[PDB]
RNA sequence: UGAUAUUGAAAUUCGGCUUUCUAACCCGCACCACUUAUCGUGGUGGGAGACAGUGUCAGGCGGGCAGUUUGA
RNA sequence: UCCUAAGGUAGCGAAAUUCCUUGUCGGGUAAGUUCCGACCCGCACGAAAGGCGUAACGAUUUGGGCACUGUCUCAACGAGA
RNA sequence: UGAGUAGCGAAAGACGGGUGAGAAUCCCGUCCACCGAUUGACUAAGGUUUCCAGAGGAAGGCUCGUCCGCUCUGGGUUAGUCGGGUCCUAAGCUGAGGCCGACAGGCGUAGGCGAUGGAUAACAGGUUGAUAUUCCUGUACCACCUAUAAUCGUAUCGAUGGGGGGACGCAGUAGGAUAGGCGAAGCGUGCGAUUGGAUUGCACGUCUAAGCAGUAAGGCUGUCCGGUAGCUGAGCUGUGAUGGGGAGAAGACCUUCGAGUCGUUGAUUUCACACUGCCGAGAAAAGCCUCUAGAUAGAAAAUAGGUGCCCGUACCGCAAACCGACACAGGUAGUCAAGAUGAGAAUUCUAAGGUGAGCGAGCGAACUCUCGUUAAGGAACUCGGCAAAAUGACCCCGUAACUUCGGGAGAAGGGGUGCUCUUUAGGGUUAACGCCCAGAAGAGCCGCAGUGAAUAGGCCCAAGCGACUGUUUAUCAAAAACACAGGUCUCUGCUAAACCGUAAGGUGAUGUAUAGGGGCUGACGCCUGCCCAGU
RNA sequence: CUACCCUUGGUCAGGUUGAAGUUCAGGUAACACUGAAUGGAGGACCGAACCGACUUACGUUGAAAAGUGAGCGGAUGAACU
């Protein structure tokens, strides 16, 4: 499912691309469609804050639900789409009652789901349950970490984690990264690894390929002069020349740690990554 | 060769008009000091 | 990073190191209301909890930025 | 034998690096301080401030041929401002 | 003072007749020349009376001036439909109450403002010294008001609420139609020079909206509304609109009047994001339809009249009136786009329509500049083949090392090219006749020269650097410098790291380790060894 | 004016080359090799408008405080406006 060019020209020449052979519908649904203007990294003062972003082609938001809550009401899957906001695919399902929504797409999944709760149905492919009711050794992607909220773990291309023992309150998830830690057993969580799984195996090919999904070009520090980059500018090519290398702002990059987000979850946290 | 001042009647009145700089406080003393001096026109 | 105020109640153990509990404090967590919006306020539930956040004082790091010296 | 924390490996070499130097020997010219091929005696090449190669591509930099001509031997005449 | 010195800003003008004190320069006439994918015709921005008529010649115009975009005195912009508002919303701006902050103030919800977009009823002619979808003629449409009829009455009106629609990318053919174009003979007025012609040579060969039908092709098929297991739209054509308007011209003299409107052919870059393909996956809201909450009482058939506001409208608009101190070889979005010659909006000569460039007359020196040719040699020039010359289009023949198999390649190196006649199956278009685009061969004529003019690669053998397309010091450096696809190291469990303010509030991201920020290296191929004392 | 970005529009005479795939005859237990027609991909090719500024001449009390001639580069895209 990899489609591989042939060198007519260059910059075509050492090229890849998918093959899209697992989406069914092309156009998309007219209820769940949002805008979704572009800011190229500019803050709300106007100021660019984030850089290398900027251009691309035109996008429209389709509105995913991540809560996946319904008491005991079956959905058939209708096709696969195409999302320009993520790099997994989507799918349609359709309730019992009349209604339409946009969930994460598993590896192989095309029979119907159903919305369960504790003991409703099976421990089958895209079925959304509470991390209480599924057994060890699961492997289950798109959890939640607060009740309520939604899933926000492992929802990348061909994303997924497995179940640990539990200890009465939490359980013990190992994530894709490698890192351990203990999550609320009150927790949704959907069985099954989401697909797309050969995404990270293409090849963008040439420069113009990269520019009109968002990214602008980088340039080095090395070749910025003294009042612009603390790896400055000497006559000639220079070697970095300080004892460790900088960032554009002047703090170290190279194996410093910049662990000081949320000091609560030390206490979940038990091995870290991999 | 291209020069620096191209005419406007909207970027002219909407960047420097009356209603522009009695909106700051920082405009309103521009129009103060005009008035101090005796100018024919305050605001253009 | 420590001392102290906001800041409480219990039980181990040589005034402190600990382990629990809930009532302060906190929640870019759901629900209900003003409200034809959830920015905000107030309720009902969960998580967290005397920690975090904040004020005063003290030690360390700090060409990221600033003021200046580099003799006849 | 002395010494350090270890003493330059694969490659490449009078190089966009070689001061001594127009190094020495071939090839190209009737005549070549530049150019190409080797030699290694690397003042002071060297493996991601990457080493050695390589089709296609270049208003890029060098060496040599064939056409072609007032560039030049060596200038003369005519038209317009 | 320099000095009666430089200059007088790309370009073809000549003569006759007028005006007047005064004319190479103003007016009229004729001939000649220039542009013509534009030096022509419409428009947005911008300028703000430069527009028109009768007078003036002090200053301004690089000369002159009786003339003027200059001076003086009077004049000239007409809208229910064309553009903007009484309609809708993008980015962005602003923001009641709120959150934050030494002050000033900052941020932000509901709600507003805001087109370069979406919606929205009018088209042909006439007319002035200056206005025209605006005034006047001819035929229409639209929102609303009142008065009379078919017919009533569970008929009727529905929201700011629900739902459907509105509704959107790029490339690529094929097909229907139409505008304009060309040819033969509609009708009209000429019919003769300088040698022969009377089968002569010129010029015409139209007519819109609205409403009556039928039409290439395209989509789609069976809260009572929306969801769950022939029904719309559509270029064009025909009839009427039109016993009217326009019209090459003629007979007499806003005077009267009466004149043709056919068929053939080749055809768009205009009329369908329609239709297939592809990945980078392509605003929003309102009008418009429908459903019930709520209102318990009309005409959506028709007749007849009546009503309909505010702003812009002159003139220049690739230019002497706009931005450049100037009447300045510069710069300025969009639309219309003829003939012969051609793949063509290239090239040459012309049409509609414009213009002759605001100092001239002589002479035909040195020198400088833009152009043409040149005997015998052919890079001997020079730091360097710098600058010139040469190669150049179309149909044929033929084509190396090398290679990532795509290429190299238009490799190199060669041949053919006009005119006349004869013979001759073929493309399309019509019942044919005809019209349009073409191909073989053969026999001859002409010149020094046949793509006879303009338009249009020089090539080849090697080496260095960067893989490539791309980007860079506006105004002395375009490169080996930057970027790039790829590789690798390191940080980041989500109120993420990082950044701005280092406050609220944001970007990252309406994302979640196949993700995001930072350092280094730079396609591809083969590889990347030794050292942890020190920092 | 210029640099990057945001929202909404517009512009690109004319030719040439012929990737994937489909179809089809052969070929095979079968997958799929070959030929034929079809297909119309690409920071592809030649070249006007448009946008740039590589070499040279002229100009340098210039027509112009950055220009004009003769050639030249890109020209469906990381394009121009």
């Amino acid at each position: 499912a990899i489609k591989k060019y042939k060198p007519i020209t260059n910059g075509r020449r050492n090229m890849t691309s998918l093959d899209f052979a697992e989406i069914t519908k092309t156009t998309p649904e007219k209820s769940l469609l949002k805008p979704l203007p572009k800011k190229a990294g500019r803050n709300n003062q106007g100021k660019l804050t984030v850089r290398h972003h900027g251009g691309g082609h035109k996008r429209q938001y389709r509105v995913i639900d991540f809560k996946r809550n319904k008491d005991g009401i079956n959905a058939k899957v209708d096709s696969i789409q195409y999302d320009p906001n993520r790099s997994a695919n989507i799918a349609l399902v359709v309730y019992a009652d009349g209604e339409k929504r946009y969930i994460i797409a598993p590896k192989g999944l095309e029979v119907g789901q159903i919305v369960e709760s504790g003991a409703e149905a099976d421990i089958k492919v895209g079925n959304a349950l509470p991390l209480q009711n599924i057994p060890v050794g699961t492997v289950v992607h798109n959890i939640e970490l607060k009740p309520g909220k939604g899933g926000q773990i492992a929802r990348s291309a061909g994303a997924s984690a497995q179940v640990l023992g539990k200890e009465g309150k939490y359980v013990l998830i190992r994530l894709r990264s490698g890192e351990v830690r203990m999550i609320l057993s009150t927790c949704r969580a959907t069985i099954g690894q989401v697909g797309n799984l050969q995404h990270e195996l293409v090849n963008v090919g040439k420069a113009g390929r990269s520019r009109w999904k968002g990214i602008r070009p980088t340039v080095r520090g090395s070749v910025m002069n003294p009042n612009d980059h603390p790896h400055g500018g000497g006559e000639g090519r220079a070697p970095i020349g300080r004892p460790s290398p900088m960032s554009p702002w002047g703090k170290p990059t190279l194996g410093k740690k910049t662990r000081r987000g949320k000091k609560s979850s030390d206490k979940l946290i038990v091995r870290g990554r991999k | 060769v291209k020069r620096t001042y191209q005419p406007n009647k909207r970027k002219h009145s909407k960047v420097h008009g009356f209603r522009k700089r009695m909106s700051t406080k920082n405009g309103r003393k521009v129009l103060a000091r005009r008035r101090r001096k005796g100018r024919k026109v305050l605001s253009a």
